[PDB]
RNA sequence: UUAAUAGGGACGGUCGGGGGCAUCAGUAUUCAAUUGUCAGAGGUGAAAUUCUUGGAUUUAUUGAAGACUAACUACUGCGAAAGCAUUUGCCAAGGACGUUUUCAUUAAUCAAGAACGAAAGUUAGGGGAUCGAAGAUGAUCAGAUACCGUCGUAGUCUUAACCAUAAACUAUGCCGACUAGGGAUCGGGUGGUGUUUUUUUAA
């Protein structure tokens, strides 16, 4: 977790080492409870001693409300009062060991203790490697959602104003200017962002601690014996729920301006305003404007930091800007101002579907309509480009919809007869739809996705709103006929027929379940929507989407969220995407299966019996396919217990290519830090290793009809 | 332009309660009974008490702004009678007489699938 | 639990310092 | 009895005065229904103004007939309970809270010379909304039947009860509540029961009698906003 | 498409009708063995497949 | 030697509000938390004790306790009787039907004795919502409403044993033959037939 016993008021995450860990052992082995009762018993094993403290740090608060006192030379007692700073007092020695702990670092420490406690209590999955054998501190971007590097002015000494701000009063409180500026940056940044973030870390890049014997104090090349740092980096854990809130709520209005209102007006200055809302409340509030290139946080940190710390500072986070730009910008009104967390484009598509959803039911048919289930990509907030009215060059323009009529015994028992009855339904649906509702346009098309099943015909409905929907029948007899299909086939042909059945259930049966779960889970994971398109965009640039079914990319892209350990749930596009690339880089799909609990953050969680069943499937498959030539990625969940549904038919070269690019991408990030040049290098294709390359150009440009 | 209430009438054998509320129900808008509007207790269940009770809420109903009400008539229920008495219907008449827009009429008397023993005993009651 | 206990013991012996480098210091 | 001859009661000494009209402080609030229903307008409600108003507004449950929400008299005998979950700008976002029939229709349904079969199941949907369903069906006579009654043996009632329970469990498990409500409005569920029970016995008047929501997971405003399909205020110049 | 579907259904219905009559026509072997056919059976080919399946 | 339209047992699919042990639902009664309003609420032929401005009665969101299975409920079902009405599972038991399976008179009546035996009652624990002998108290005015109202002990429920009484009725010993027609119903079986059903999962 990147925790050390070193100073943290300077800016580095740390202060908590063995000694603070081991000293806390003894305090709890001598008590620790609110009743001075022993929390740890001296007969405990190594596991039990470690568990209680990971539990202790997780739930008892030692900084704001509550503090612990012990006796080195007397049972340790947990006091409810707190000193507003991390404190483990020792009455025998009158020292607080937790003085080196910063307020900001303590909550980050408490978060790691709690989330490990959840894995420690976990029984379904083994968590030994994640808790101990995985370094989360290698990359700041992977560990932290947003990073802003601030270049202080005149950096062979800080400007007279900044040196003046430190002033005599703060040497006594804060011995070094590096310590003081970090506290200044934390307080203004914490206060400015407020609820928009969970945790904030301020780090002094290029701070040295060792100097030659010939010299009295450490010398920084920029410092000039004045300031031991090159620059500061503001690292954040953003809160997706309220990160993109347009307004920062403040204290309410009153006859006499309150102290909270006083600090509120002074801090934001002209940016502050008193504004009223529909509910009738009058409160002091400030305004921000959303952008498709940057989050609201970049605007707040820039304005807040310039006003208070230094007007000459330079705030820049270009890395996050590039990823936002790489996401396609739709051709809708006010697209640039729209935030990347807004799903309004998808919602307008659903409302248009709802209008057609009503027309179809009131229509009279020989069989009553059981249900209409939209299964298209845009319905699950995953389409690479957001839906655009009349932008029919988008390949995702026609959204799949499954129509199922009421069960009847009059279905043809011959599958080619079965579908020609299915098409006869859609034919009638087309006829009265054309008559009653002429504003809707429609046409039929053939589907050949199911191998050998050449009679499938689908109705493409062009809604007046400017959206396309594609309709196909589902029939209860259809499934068993395929089960009949495998049984009668010759033993040599049975493996081929089951493949036909596999893609049938992938499109008809399991497709419904995939959209239902993903749509619901996507609400909790606000940043799943943006990241999955950018991952699919990355696949397209390297020519991998053609062999990779869209579902497989989705199940891969959701792994960092349902299983974020040892990391936290991403709240940024750059953080979420790189985590997907990291997982692929370290994924051993030959020996390690990929299984997910598509559930909201803490039922439908995989318990032990269902869990063991899935590995048993993996071992049996790998027993027959040890090299993994036939199957490479084993992706399973509650929806897909077989684990081969969405990862079958991919050539081995594409599977290794997917992992090959990920490792080189991670190695690229290792050799050269995240920057503009690297990001372009990630998202551009080599096209050289391919044996032969063919260049095509379409007669007309397809961007404007694609909604980009 | 049409704001709705729920006019609840409880027609007991000895009294009639006329209670008008919002659609959800916790907020009482106006509640009056026969006891409000009569000088002797024996005539609390009388229909005359119900009408002057029902008229009182209706004027109070027009005060707050409610112009329509959904009627949910009921009786004492339990192991007693299931049908609202004459007081309940008379109150429903007056609400129409007041002019309030009547939305829907339903009987919400508590019907037990299983009832505890009645007060009367074996020989019976209501002699 | 037994799996976790053995995993601890394997983890320890990997990271135990070599006693020869102790005697050197 | 307000009469003079009526004896004074103990409560009459301490009488708080009507020096405040309550409605002077009450503030009207508008209710909206989920997008599953055609008519989103389902009236309004009133609460004391914030000193807050929201705390009372959360937990508000309003029961309303489908005919108003669907604009069709075919659903006059069905009611839905809507619970308020979120408030913004005097608009109360509600979610499905229950369903039930009018007493008169149930009473008219139960008739003599036939067998009443009722089945209940406790099941959770995919969104972890634990709910209980109640379904009712009645036996019917054939076109050429000459027997006065259409009673079915106990083994048959059990066979039907097994078939109905399977269908209700299947429908709820493989659907969301919003999807589940979407099936309730067209009453599709009854049509598969009568065809599922068709080879067994002819039934009439098959309906899902009642829906109860036993438990709820953590509230999700993001999901709630999606089901209903943020706002800046006004500078005080 | 309209003509193609209409021709295909008509041909199927004739064949399905003929198949159902064949099974339920009191089939008797040359040795006077009367084949048992259950109600709702439509095709003799299906009967053979069950004998094979079981 | 038969294998009694005597009998026993077997075996096959059914059938039952037959029995016991668990389990699920269901409103209703009482109580409790919160929630909005305010003067009576309750009860009688008429009234009074009683509760209520610390908010009664009534409104809604629930939760807890103990009983108990409405409407469907019928000259219908099961059990020797007394009695038995929610769902599901377990344990065994049973009438009738079918049998080209099995014993071969194993049967009828009947003492003492034994088992069961509505409600009430008894011993010793648990529980105690409702109803409620007893007792208390309000009112004691008016004959169709003339004995009601409030509190309510034992009891009403259950565990382990006693008590063995009912208009416990066909007001009517048992076993076995023969001595009229008719068509309604319940369970089983046989044949026919065409509607409902339905299709290589099974059934």
């Amino acid at each position: 977790r990147g925790f050390s016993s070193n100073m943290s008021h300077s800016g580095s995450l740390g202060g908590f080492g063995t000694f603070e860990f081991t000293i806390l052992m003894a305090a709890l082995l001598n008590g620790g409870g609110i009743n001075s009762n022993k929390i740890l018993l001296h007969g405990f094993s190594s596991y039990q001693l470690f568990k209680g403290v990971i539990k202790y740090l997780a739930t008892m608060d030692l900084c704001h409300d509550g503090h612990l006192q012990f006796h080195s030379n007397p049972a340790s007692k947990y006091i409810d009062e707190g000193f507003q700073t991390p404190t483990l007092f020792d009455k025998s020695t009158k020292v607080n060991i937790l003085t080196k702990m910063t307020v900001s670092s303590y909550q980050i420490l408490k978060e790691y203790a709690g989330e490990t406690l959840r894995m420690l209590n976990n029984v379904v999955q083994d968590q030994f490697s994640n808790i101990f054998l995985t370094n989360i501190s290698r990359f700041d971007n992977l560990k932290y959602d947003l990073c802003y590097d601030v270049q202080l002015p005149l950096g062979n000494n800080l400007e007279t104003s900044l040196a003046a701000t430190f002033g005599s009063m703060e040497r006594v409180k804060f011995i070094t200017l590096e310590n003081f500026l970090a506290h200044k940056i934390t307080n203004v940044a914490r206060y400015a962002l407020g609820d928009r973030i969970k945790y904030i870390q301020i780090e002094m890049v290029g701070q040295k601690s060792d100097f030659p014997i010939t010299k009295r104090k450490v010398y920084s090349n920029t410092g000039g014996n004045h300031f031991n740092f090159d620059f500061v980096r503001v690292k954040l854990i953003v809160n997706p729920s309220e990160c993109d809130k347009l307004v920062t709520k403040g204290p309410a209005h009153s006859e006499t301006m309150s102290t909270e209102a006083a600090v509120f007006k002074n801090f934001w200055g002209i940016k502050s305003s008193l504004r009223r809302f529909k509910d009738g409340s009058i409160t002091h509030c400030c305004v921000w404007s959303t952008s498709s290139s940057e989050p609201i946080i970049s605007s707040i940190v820039n304005f807040a930091l310039q006003k208070h710390v230094s007007k000459k500072a330079q705030i820049s986070n270009e890395t996050i800007k590039k990823f936002h730009n790489f996401l396609p910008l739709p051709n809708l009104p006010s697209s640039a101002k729209t935030s990347v967390l807004n799903l309004s484009s998808f919602f307008n598509l659903k409302k248009s579907f709802d209008d057609l959803y009503k027309i179809i039911f009131q229509m009279k048919l020989p069989l009553s309509v059981k249900s209409i289930l939209p299964v298209g990509s845009a319905f699950r907030y995953t389409s690479l480009c957001q839906p655009v009215p009349f932008a029919y060059s988008d390949p995702d323009f026609f959204q799949d919809v499954i129509l199922e009529f009421e069960t009847s015994p009059k279905w043809p028992d011959e599958i080619t007869s079965l579908e020609k009855a299915k098409t006869a339904f859609l034919l009638k649906i087309q006829e009265e739809l054309s008559a009653n509702s002429s504003t809707y346009r429609s046409f039929f098309s053939r589907d050949e996705s199911i191998p050998y099943n050449l009679e499938i015909v689908t109705l493409n409905i062009l809604t007046p709103e400017g959206y396309g929907f594609k309709f196909r029948v589902l029939t209860e007899r259809d499934e068993i006929l395929y089960l009949r299909a495998i049984a009668n086939a010759r033993n040599e042909l049975k493996p081929e027929l089951e493949a036909t059945f596999l893609k049938f259930t992938a499109k008809y049966l399991a497709s419904v379940r995939h959209t239902r779960t993903l749509e619901n889970i996507s609400h909790s994971y606000q940043f799943y929507s943006p990241v999955v398109r950018l991952f699919k965009r990355w696949l397209d640039t390297h020519l991998l989407l053609g062999h990779i079914t869209d579902e497989l990319a989705e199940l891969i892209a959701i792994k960092p969220f349902v299983d974020p350990a040892p990391y936290f749930i991403p709240g940024s596009l750059e953080n979420g995407f790189l985590k997907v690339l990291k997982f692929i880089s370290q994924w051993n799909w030959k020996d390690d299966p990929l299984i997910l609990d598509l559930v909201k953050p803490e039922s439908e969680r995989l318990t032990l019996a269902q869990y063991k069943g899935i590995q048993m499937n993996f071992t049996n498959l790998r027993n027959s396919d040890p090299n993994g030539t036939h199957l490479q990625f084993f992706v399973a969940s509650k929806n897909d217990p077989s684990g081969i549904l969405y990862s079958s038919g991919i050539p081995l070269p594409i599977a290794t290519r997917l992992t090959a690019l990920a490792k080189v991408a991670v190695n690229l990030l290792q050799t050269h830090g995240l920057n503009q040049q690297t990001i372009n290098l990630l998202f551009t294709p080599g096209l050289k290793d391919y044996d032969f390359v063919v260049d095509l150009r379409t007669p007309i440009g397809l961007k404007s009809s694609c909604g980009i | 332009s049409q704001v709705f209430g729920v006019a609840r009438i409880y027609a007991s054998f000895n009294d009639t309660f006329v209670h008008v509320t919002d659609l959800s129900g916790k907020e009482t808008i106006a509640r009056v009974t026969g006891g409000m509007k009569v000088k002797a207790d024996r005539d609390e269940s009388s229909p005359y008490a119900a009408m002057l009770a029902a008229q009182d809420v209706a004027a109070k109903c027009k005060e707050v702004g409610i112009t329509a009400v959904h009627v949910k008539i009921r009786a004492t229920g339990g192991t007693r009678t299931k049908t609202p008495g004459p007081g309940g219907q008379a109150a429903l008449r007056a609400l129409a007489r007041s002019g309030l827009r009547i939305g829907r009429i339903e009987d919400v008397t508590p019907v037990p699938s299983d009832s505890t023993r009645k007060k009367g005993g074996r020989r019976g009651r209501r002699l | 639990s037994n799996i976790f206990k053995l995993q601890i013991d394997e983890l320890l012996e990997q990271v135990k310092l070599k006693q020869k480098h102790v005697l050197k210091v | 009895a307000v009469g003079k001859n009526k004896r004074l009661s103990k409560g009459k000494k301490g009488q708080k005065k009507r020096v405040v009209d309550p409605f002077t402080r009450k503030e009207w609030f508008d209710i909206k229904a989920p997008s599953t229903f055609e008519n989103r307008n389902v009236g309004k409600t009133l609460v004391n103004k914030s000193t807050s108003a929201s705390d009372a507004l959360k937990g508000r449950v309003v029961e309303v007939c489908l005919a108003d929400l669907q604009g069709s008299e075919d659903h006059s005998f069905r009611k839905i309970k809507l619970r308020v979950d979120e408030v913004q700008g005097k608009n109360l976002l509600t979610n499905f809270h229950g369903m039930d029939f009018t007493t008169d229709k149930l009473r008219s349904m139960v008739r003599k010379w036939q067998t009443l079969i009722e089945a209940n199941v406790t099941v959770k949907t995919s969104d972890d909304y634990v709910l209980r369903i109640f379904a009712i069906a009645f036996t019917r006579k054939q076109a050429n039947q000459v027997k006065r009654h259409s009673y079915a043996q106990s083994s048959h009632i059990r066979a039907i009860r097994k078939v109905i329970s399977e269908i209700l469990t299947k429908e709820v498990q493989g659907s969301t509540l919003a999807q589940l409500t979407s099936k309730l409005i067209p009453e599709v569920i009854n049509k598969e029961i009568e065809n599922a029970t068709k080879d067994i016995f002819p039934l009439q008047n098959i309906h899902v009698r009642k829906v109860k929501l036993l438990k709820q997971p953590k509230f999700d405003v993001g999901a709630l906003m999606a089901l209903h399909g943020e706002e800046k205020g006004k500078k005080v110049t | 498409l309209k003509e193609d579907i209409h021709t295909h259904m008509a041909i199927f219905e004739q064949r399905e009708a003929q198949a159902q009559e064949d099974v339920q026509s009191s089939i008797v072997d040359e040795d006077g063995f009367t084949l048992v056919v259950g109600k709702n059976t439509k095709s003799l080919n299906s009967i053979r497949k069950k004998i094979l399946n079981k």
